[PDB]
Formats: C-alpha cells, structure tokens, sequence
DNA sequence: TTTTTCGTAGCTGAGGCCCTCAGCTACGTTTTCTT
DNA sequence: TTTTTCGTAGCTGAGGGCCTCAGCTACGTTTTCTT
C-alpha cells in the first residue's frame, strides 16, 4: 500500500500528475500511478483539480497531523470498498471467527501462543497483569518514580509527568494506527477486543505494538523532565513514525490479525 | 407578527430615538422588537428617511430557508452577497 | 481558554451551499471564502449539512479539519454539477450501527426484507409475493421508465432516455445536477446516522451503493420533477436554478428532517435489533460524551 | 427553531469565529441565526466559556408577551431591568 | 430632515406598563424614565397601548405630547392601583363614528338593541323578550352576585361583597379594584382607538367612563376577576404587582387587545344601522385625510 | 369659564392648592376652586399629586403650544361630559336643528341676517365670493402682491410668502379654537358646515373670526418681508391671543352658535 | 415694582472604547481507552 | 548535495471610527382645510 506524506504547499495537477507546489516552484512530482494514498499534513492546500484526479484514479486523501499522529478527515468517508468492510464485519459478527481473531491478537501481544483454549475474559486478566508488569519494568529501566497508571479523563493536569507523557504518546500512536486502518480500508469503530467506541479497532491494533517504542520514549522523556513534556513526546513520536516506517508496517499486521479468521481476503 | 432586529451605525440621534419609539435598544445602535409586516415596512421608511450619512441593516424572522431575511441601507464594509439564493455577508478589504 | 466544537443535528441545518471562485481558509476558527481581491465571505459551516466545492476552489488543511469536526460533509463537484469526491469524519462513531447494517446486508433473507421495505416506501404499495432482489430490481426498471415518460409529458419535455457522456441534452443535464444535490444531502444523512455509504442492498459493490438505494427511494418524489420544470423553462445555465429549486423542494418536503428516520425505518424492516457487545469484550474504559448532534458523528 | 441574535463587545477573536460557525455576522460583533432551544443553550455555554473580559447579550424569538426574550453576560452600561414581568433596558450613568 | 410619527394598531401592541419612581422626559424624540441617580430607561411607548403612571412620577410636556402623537393612552393611577386620570389625543378623528355612537345612544329603541346585544355577549344567551334597560340591569345585578359567589367557592376565598373605602377592604377587594383598573385602562384605550367617546354609554349613563364601564363589564368576569380571586387566595403582601402580571397574562392568552375593537363594533352594529353619511349640503373635505397604519379613531401625520 | 396658562415650571400640590414651582421657589399659587381648566404650555412638568387633585375636583388639563396656538394632548380625552357631547350631537343629527345652526354660523360670518332661506350650497357660494373679496381687500390695504390663495398641502415651500403667512396664522387660530372647543366640552370632529375631519367643528368656528385679526397680521408681516415669515406670524398670533383674550371670548361664541338650535343647553 | 424660568434639539470638541490590521513570533498540539 | 516552505493563532502598537457627554446657543414650531 504505497503512500506519501505531503507538507507545506499546494497540491495541484500538472500533465495528469500530482504536484506539490511552493513559492519556489514545483517541489514534488508524484506520478498518479504510484500512490494509493496521500496523507496531507498541516500547511497543505488542495486544489480542485487534484481532487478530481484523485477521484478519477480512486486515490484516498487523508487529512492528518504531522507524521500521522492525528487523523482529522478522510476522503471516501465510511470506506470506499464494500468487500473490505464486509470482510471485517463478517469476522466481527461470527462468534468463532471473532474468537480466532481475538486469540491471534492476544498471541501477538504475548509473543506466541496464548494458552490453548481457556476463555477471553481470562486472557484479558493475563494481559492486565502483563501490562502493569511492563509499566514497572520500564519504570525501573529508565528510573522514573512510578505510583501506577493514574489519570483524569476530564483534567489533563492532575497526574504526574510520566502519566501525561504516556497519555500523549498513546494519543499519537492512536493517530497513526487510525491512519493505517483507514489506508487498509477498514472501519475504526468495529473492533474485536474493544467495542462500542469510535476507535475500538484502533485500540485493538495499537495495544499490540504500544510498548515496543513510544511508551519507552514516554518514560525517557519523563526522566529528562523537560519544560513541555507532552509536546516533546508528540514530536518524538512524530520522529519515530517517520524514521521507523510505523504506518507502513502497521498494515500487514492488521491484515494478518484479520487473516487469522481463516476466511479468505478480498483482491 | 415576527421578531425584528435593527442595527444602526453613525446615525443621527433623531433616528436613534425614533427607533426607540417601537424597539428595545440592547446595545448602542442595536434595537430588538416584534412587529407585523406593515409596521416593519413603515419602520424601514423611517430608516431610509432619517439615516442620513449613516448605515443600517435590518433583519426579521420568516418561514423561509434560513428562518430570517435582511436588507441594508447605506455603505458598510460588510455587505450582503447572493449564493444561489442563500444570502450571506461579504467582508470587503480596506 | 478552550471549549470543544461539536456537530448539531442534521434536521436543524440548511441543506447545501455551493462555493466557487476562491480559496477556503480558517480565520479565528471560522470557515472563510476569500477571492482574488481579498473579499472575505464567512460560511456558517456548522449550520449546513453539505458544502459543494466547485472548480477553482482551493481548500486549506485547517478548513477540511474544521468541516469534519462540526460534521459537515465537503463535496467536490465538477460542472454539470456532478459529485466527484467527498470528505468528512473518517467513519461512523458507533460500532453497533455498522454491524447492524452489515448483518442486514450479508444475510439474504434479511437483505430481502430491507429491499422489500425500500420498494414499499418508493412505490406506495407492497412488492409482489415471492420475489428475489433481481426480480424486484426488474420491476423497478419498468416503473422508472414509466415515471420518466409520465413526467416528460406532464411538463412537456422531449424525452429520449437517460443519457450522458463523461454534453447530454438539457433535461439530462438538469437530472444529473439535481441528482447530484440529492446524493450530497443523502450521503450526509447516511454518515450522520452512522452507516456506511458503500454497503448497499439494491445497488451493491459500489462506493455509494447505500446512497443510491436511499436516494432512489425519494428521487422522483423530489428532485427529478423539479429538473423537468427547469428543463421546460430552458435556462442558459441550468445548474444554479437547479440548485435553488432543489433547496426549495428539500425545505418544503422536509427532506433533511425525514432522511435519518427513513434510513432507520428501511433498516428496521429487517426485524432485527442492532447487535449487543459480546460479553467477553473489554468494557468501555472512558464513556462516550453525550452529544447534541446525530449518533454517527464524533463528539468532543 | 426560532430566530437568534447575539451581540458581543470587546470579545476575543476566538469567540468571534466560534459564533461565526453557526451564525451570520451582519455587523461587527452582531450575529444572526435560526436555532433550536438546545443549540441556543449550547451557544450560550460557548459564550459564557469564551467571552472572557468581554460582554455579550443574546436575544431570541419566543411565544411570550413581547415576542422575544434576552439575557446577558458580563458588565455593560445597558443592563436589563424588570417592570412587573416586562424586561426592558436601563442605561446606567457614567 | 423630518418624517411624521404615527400610531400603530392596538392589536399589535403590548397591553400595559407601570411606571413609578422617576421623571419622564423626552430624549432625541424618545420616551424615557429617569430616576434620582440618573438611570435612564427607554419605554417603547408606541408599542404599548396603555402607560400607567404611579405616584412619584413627574411627566414633562414633551412626553405627554409624544404619548398622544403615537396614540398611547397615559393613565395616572393612585395606590391600590385605581385609575385616577387619563391623557391622550383630544378626541375621535372621525365625525361619522361619534355621530353613529350618539345616534345609537339617543334613540331608546336602538339603545335597547345595543344593550340586548351586550347582554347576549356577556352571559351567553338572549335576554328575555320585551325588557326595558333597567330590568335588564336588574337581571345583570342578580347574575353578577351569583358569579361572585361562584368564584368565591371555586377559589375558596371568603366573600362578604364588593366593598371599598376611598382611602382598606379585604385582599380580594383590593385585587378586584386593581385588576378592574387594568381592564378599564386597556378598554378606554380601545374605545378611543376605535374612535368613540368613553363618556357616552348605554347601560351606564351620565358618567365620564360610561361606555368604558359597559364594554369592560361585558368581559370582566371572563378575564380579570377570576385572576383577582386566584391571587387573592395566594395571599400576597402587596397584591397590585401580582395582579398586573396576572392581568397581562390573561389579556395575552385570551387575545383581549385583538378582540376589543371588533367587540365594540359588533355591539354597536346590533343597532342595525349604518354610520350616518355626510349631509349633501356640507362643505366637501378640502384636504384628504392621510392614509393611516393605525386604528380609525387616532389622528395621523 | 375660568382658565389659566402655566409655563416654565413644575405643577405640584401644596395645602390642597395647585402650585407652579421653579428654582426660585413657588412661582404661582392657584386655589383649586378658581379654575375649570389648566392650559400647560411648553416647559411644564406635571407632578402626580397635581393630577390626582385635578381628578378630585374635575379640572381639565390641556397640553398646548404657547398661547394655545397648538393643542397636543388633553385630559379627559373624548370629553368628560355626556350631556355636552349629546347636545352637540343631537344638534348635528337633526336636519332642521343643524340647518338653524349653519344659518346662524353664516349670519355671524356675514354679520347680520343671511337671506330669507336661500339654501346652504348657495350660502357656501356667496361666502366663497366674500372670502375672495376679503383677500383682495386686505391685499390692497396692506399692499401685498396677490395672485390668489394658492398652496400645496404636501410642499410648504412652493407658495408665495403671503400664502405661507396665511397658512401659519390660520394654523395658530385652529390651535386656540380647538382649545376653546375642548374647554367648552365639545368634540372637535363633529361639525355643521365642515364634516369628515378631526377638526371640522374647529374649522366651522375659526372661519367666523378668521379675518378680524390674524389674517390681517399675516398680510402685515408679509409686507414686512422678514427672514422667517411663518415664525413671525406664529409669535404675533401668540401675542394677539395673550393680549386680546381670544380663547376667553371664543367660548361664548361657540355656546351661542349651538344655542341657535332653539334647544335647551345643559347646566 | 423693575419677577429669565423649564425642557429639549442642534452643534462641536474632548475623551475614550473597541474594531481592524500590519508586523512580528511560534506553531503544527485541546490528547488519556487493561486507571 | 548543503532544498525554510505553508497556513493559522497569539501578541502589541498604530490608526481610526463612532458612541457618549459636557458645555454652549436657540427654541417653544414639521402648519395649509371657501386653492
Ligand atoms: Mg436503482
Ligand atoms: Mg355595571
């Protein structure tokens, strides 16, 4: 799923090709055939012609924050492909298919196989234990005073520095994960572990890779103890997303998770 | 009878008081009331006759698309503009 | 220092506005159209269900973001007024709604119940007993040609069929533009109700399948007669007057008010309840904020 | 749905634009629209939350005696006054 | 540089406003109430049918002139809210109206037809055949005491008859007095606006407000007195304010201002006679009357 | 019959008496018993107590211009006496009573009896003649260029100077005549010669005395040719009204005119 | 006895409020979902 | 190959529009009705 991030300039059409234009002239040539998805970062302006071309070749436009740390708008709202959405939905609706998917997700979380066949609620218990344990481990590795995960969903300024950092990091992660889910052509609202939230599926997928990179960075920045912690975490997450191709590697993971249903994928 | 709003700017004290005869002034130059069509037209002829160098906009409630209509007298940087029948406000550059 | 921005119900909104000739920016958190000379024109984006961007417009990142946050659909159209592209919130905000729609669409018998209801609402009577979806679609083809002929003679407009080249005659241009407006507000409504435009019952496998279904239910009740009226009036520039006519017909027949209930009713004919969350599922950690807008739009 | 008028003074650009989301600005600080009760209350909490040092008056059409009602936020020389249930405006001395 | 000021229809107006504690002036052609501290309060005088001046008010010449020009009746009231004095345009603007009323009032048989109509409108049925005006007045006395008793029992208020002191009585009588005062206010306003003389009545006669008494008595028990009893049972410290609010509400709910002029016109119409045409020997009108947006009795331009 | 003009001050009550008060203290004591009618000229302010007293003793308040050259508002609107209004109305309604009244008006106007019983339309003709003759006579006595009575009821400024003067003078006259009619307790709208106007009766009475004083002064001032003619005419009329007791002698005339009906007056 | 006294409109200059913008700097952000 | 480029919010001082008032002067007047 080829994609490009565009920033600081106007997206226009020249000779049937996508073009990014500055005061300095043509900044970036994009052949129409080479991109399935265009991510528009802040400071972009879309010409009508660009949109018309994108429609003609069926290219997804996604208005995002930097590096995709935020998703704000999407072309083709609700998804453009029936078969993808129906694949996801069929997986979510059938008890055994759903169970296969959930077990795969948990296995990806645990490394390799969750226990043979004891229930899901019970797996959620294990995962809770492991998550708290991981918080403690990172807390000791980076040397940060840790009194548990605590935050007020209504007042951002009450928890300690490390909790602000964690929250901001996970926020950015939810950004790129939503981006990837949209690029794959699925609905963020339809999840398997999480349900009943606009980004349940995002939470499902994000929790799989949450602790490899960005939460550790939350801890690192937490110990560095800067003037503006949350902002440093956001920028750091942006940098990590750009350097380590997070969005690019998120999509195979998603497709794998769903593939575990042992039902065949579309085109 | 429907709700009426009259907004005056740089208008003589004569017109200020004259509007105060029928309407309630809630801020300087901003009058609110509730009048019938015919009374609204008479008030408008009062405005057109007494505004002099000043400029006025009048908006009233209707059962049309947007729920209200408005019309102006004199020059203002903010002037009405037509978009396929929807009347909005254009803000002219200095 | 800051307060969240949320969508308002679709019924409370003006149907649509067409914007052309300018760059669309954000100033002090407001949607603004600026032209070559510097003339600003503020557009109450939250009070509008659908914004139509015509050729020669250039939309800033901030503007698109803003339009999404208040749940206003942006629709890029070419001229002859045809819908080209659309932008809005990434998707439905409620899992159960989407799973409801998908479950209805995937099961043939349920699908059939929904289609039968669509037929009843569209034509004014029950579809004949014992018919598949393709046979119902056949019946619909017949009746549709009958309706085109009838309108063609009532308004007295020469009718040689539905024809267009990606140009057509006046009645076809008018039909294309009117239908475009209808697809605009209908897509808006479908997204606001919290459903996917791509998952349809009569039309399928197309990016706007459900839009086609729902729109076809009220199309000849609403926008096409007006297209014929204007066609007979024979204007220089059909599209603007088609816009005015469509706005008027939408307001008079209270379309925006009835679109979400219509959708909900159509789906309700499946005789099934939107699926409850699995008991094995992880409970919602942070409760959804109560919203003044429609169920499908995101809030806070 | 009923007609709405909001008049702001010395209010931050934040609130000016925020109001411009739903209402039409016909003069500086003067906004006109047509909204339901609940939306009106929401706009009011937007005003109460964003007006800061400024002051605002909001009037809307009703089925009451005078055809409309109005309420204020912040201090202004023109302030509402009650006369046996009829609400008028008192103009305070300097 | 100048544009005339004219009255607007009575139906389009707020019924009444009570003013107290201050001097009433004109500023830039507007009616204004100013208190001891300098606080101004503009009164949309044209939008009001009746302005009530309580004790402690002082009205400038310009204010009275202005109130007359827009055809707003000024009514000076004492405490307990009783009407004391009134001011407005010098009189009816139409000759034929006044001559119509007078011709109806002077002829016994026409007068009787008008009174019979009043009776029908008031009680809900035809008066008995062949009754004189005084006999109808007797019937009305009886029915009125019956109505006071009925309201007294519905609202549960002790009723020992209609009693008042000239500077008192029980709460219910104070309330009745204030309410009735409001009704007489708007009714005098209506009578003047329709273009008739308040002094020329049919049931009550020889009194400065005879016609006012007639017309008001037609709707009094339909409107202001029940509300007087309601407030009476509520037992407030100072009834008059609560009575004012209650009367405004009842006037608004039962569309009193809208129905007062038609009521009058209908009452007089029962005489089955047309307002007299100008004599053919009369001097023709040299300058045509200006078309008016207001009611027929008020002067224009 | 008695009346007083009050000017420049506040009307209050002291010791049960009407009082006119300025900054210098009590300006005018008015015993309550001595006035039937109070004429409030510009610059007056009425206390509530004064009004209350006036109601108690049944005194008519009349808001007027200076010297009564304008009438603006009246207490007891519509008239306070039934018998007066009914007297006037009965006179106006009965063909022959009206006829006697009209005939008396014309005789007072011509100065001694109108012809045997020439009809009313014929009298209107004869007097039209007399009026034109009087305009001409005054025009030669005061030596003013006279091209007839001409004026535009919609544009005050297109007639000649003398027509403006005539109009302003008659205007003031209509003022005091209305004042007198109100003081007598009659309705200005119900006239005998003129009908269908709010001031028909005013025109009836005013036309009787019009040419004795104020029209000649209109001509005098016209010949003086001042900067502001209409204003000088108004002031001159005010002075004439104050000095010559015009309002006071207007009332017996009115009562006589009506008395000509040979029907009995009230109290 | 020589009692110019009151209420209101027009005019102008002083004072002050606040809208509007140019010009500069800082920013890509209003988050948390196995607490 | 060393490519900082775009759109928008916050801030502040300059310019200016217009509301408000004190202080002064002039005024009692927006008419005509047998043209
Ligand atoms: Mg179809
Ligand atoms: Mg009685």
């Amino acid at each position: 799923v080829s994609m490009i991030f565009l920033q600081y300039g106007q997206i226009d059409v020249i000779d049937g090709a996508f073009v990014l234009i500055d005061k300095t002239g043509i900044r970036t040539h994009i052949p129409v055939g080479s991109v399935a998805c265009i991510m528009l970062e802040p400071g972009t302006r879309v010409s009508h012609a660009a949109v018309r071309l994108a429609a003609q070749v069926g290219t997804l436009l996604v208005w995002v924050g930097e590096a995709g740390v935020r998703v704000y708008a999407s072309g083709q709202p609700g998804g453009a492909r029936s078969d993808k959405l129906l694949y996801q939905a069929k997986l979510a609706l059938d008890e055994d298919l759903r169970l296969k998917v959930v077990r795969k997700m948990f296995e990806l979380r645990f490394g390799e196989p969750a226990p043979a066949r004891r229930s899901v609620e019970q797996l959620r218990g294990i995962e809770g234990s492991r998550v708290r344990a991981t918080y403690a481990l990172l807390a000791k590795q980076y040397g940060v005073t840790w009194n548990g995960r605590r935050y007020d969903p209504k007042d951002w300024e009450k928890g300690d520095t490390i909790n602000q950092c964690i929250s901001a990091a996970t926020s950015c992660l939810y950004g790129v994960t939503e981006a990837a889910i949209l690029a794959a052509g699925y609905a963020p609202a339809i999840g398997f572990v999480h349900t009943g939230k606009p980004l349940s599926f995002v939470y499902d997928i994000a929790d799989i890779i949450k602790f490899d990179t960005v939460v550790p960075k939350a801890f690192e920045i937490a110990r560095r103890n800067p003037g503006e912690p949350d902002r440093e975490v956001r920028l750091a997450c942006r940098d990590i997303f750009r350097s380590s191709k997070t969005l690019a590697k998120l999509i195979p993971l998603i497709e794998d998770v769903l593939a575990a249903g042992e039902i065949q994928p579309p085109a | 009878m429907s709700m009426l709003v009259v907004v005056t700017e740089n208008v003589p004290p004569r017109l200020r008081g004259r509007l105060a005869i029928w309407l309630l002034e809630v801020r300087a130059g901003v009058y609110v009331g509730d009048v019938s069509a015919k009374i609204r037209e008479m008030i408008w002829e009062q405005i057109a006759g007494l505004a002099e160098e000043g400029n006025v906009v009048m908006a009233w409630a209707t059962n049309t698309e947007t729920g209200f209509e408005f019309q102006t007298f004199g020059l203002n940087r903010r002037t009405p503009v037509d978009l396929d029948g929807l009347r909005l406000v254009s803000f002219l550059p200095v």
